[PDB]
């Protein structure tokens, strides 16, 4: 009934909260400036970038190239820490772990990309992206300012946060969410449906009712996140392009091993 | 295939 979907909400909210350091809430009392907490560090330009790198160097991580590059390669120690996050939230999600390993691999692969740009809507507003857990703030016009093709690679993501902000969604929705997300039926590969489509079912459910009690006010809040859901494997599928694209043209990078089992026999 | 992702989930 309503309770047990209650209880689901409640039991994804607990296990989002610790498995993402940095929530949404966290993220827009910095954005704010409602945080008693000291102010993100703004890059806006290259020697901006320069002088920031103590303050946004992520667990004491040094280079042993260009901006664009660099810029590049720390978001891959990013991304790669969002997947273990998003690995680890996806097992708490009641009877993932009981599917088939090879089809947990397969949902984790094709999801986690979703996942990843529907987190970063919540660190991202018109101006820019928070950074660093928080620390650094880089701005959306040095972004698009890098030579091509990096200079349109976050764009796209842009566009798609300030929308889906529009929707004002706390942490315990995006909860629910992303188990939706995660429990996608209709992979490539999948060799049992019918039970991620029953999870998917009561996560939908779940997150109907949840979007009900949390925005009274908000009439069809549920079918409007629906419809993102499908423009979200747009923003996925450009990007694979993307990289596909810089994979050939940039010999002086190259993907983290994680990243490579995730977007190989991808799209 | 995928040994990252399978240790990550057997973890
Ligand atoms: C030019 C600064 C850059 O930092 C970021 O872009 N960071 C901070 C960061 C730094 C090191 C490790 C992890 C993070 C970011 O967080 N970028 C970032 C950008 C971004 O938008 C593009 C989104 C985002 O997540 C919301 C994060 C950076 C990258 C590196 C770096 C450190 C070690 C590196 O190691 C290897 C691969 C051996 C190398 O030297 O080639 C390579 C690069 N050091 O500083
Ligand atoms: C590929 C572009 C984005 C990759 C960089 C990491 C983005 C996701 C980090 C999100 C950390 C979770 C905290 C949150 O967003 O609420």
């Amino acid at each position: 009934e309503s309770a047990d979907l209650r209880a689901l909400a409640k039991h994804l909210y607990d296990s989002y909260i610790k498995s993402f350091p940095l929530t949404k809430a966290k993220a827009r009392a910095i954005l704010t400036g409602k945080t008693t907490d000291k102010s993100p560090f703004v890059i806006y330009d290259m020697n901006s970038l320069m002088m920031g790198e103590d303050k946004i160097k992520f667990k004491h991580i040094t280079p042993l190239k260009e901006v664009a590059i660099r810029i590049f390669q720390g978001c891959q120690f990013r991304s790669v820490e969002a997947v273990q996050e998003i690995t680890e939230y996806a097992k708490s999600i009641p009877g993932f772990v009981n599917l088939d390993l090879n089809d947990q691999v397969t949902l984790l692969k094709y999801g986690v990309h979703e996942i990843i740009y529907t987190m970063l809507a919540s660190l991202m507003n018109k101006d820019g992206v928070l950074i660093s857990e928080g620390q650094g703030f880089m701005t959306r016009e040095f972004l698009k300012s890098l030579r091509k093709p990096f200079g349109d690679f976050m764009e796209p993501k842009f566009e798609f946060a300030v929308k889906f902000n529009a929707l004002e969604l706390d942490d315990s929705d995006l909860a629910i969410f992303i188990a939706v997300i995660i429990l996608s039926g209709d992979r490539p590969g999948l060799l049992n449906v019918k039970p991620i489509e029953d999870i998917q079912d009561n996560l939908l459910q779940a997150l109907e009712l949840q979007l009900k009690l949390n925005h009274p006010e908000s009439s069809q809040l549920f079918a409007k996140l629906l419809q993102k859901m499908t423009d979200l494997r747009q923003i996925v599928t450009e990007h694979v392009q993307l990289l596909q694209v810089i994979k050939k043209t940039e010999t002086d990078m190259s993907l983290h091993p994680l990243l490579q089992e995730i977007y190989k026999d991808l799209y | 295939r995928h040994k990252i992702l399978h240790r990550l989930l057997q973890e």
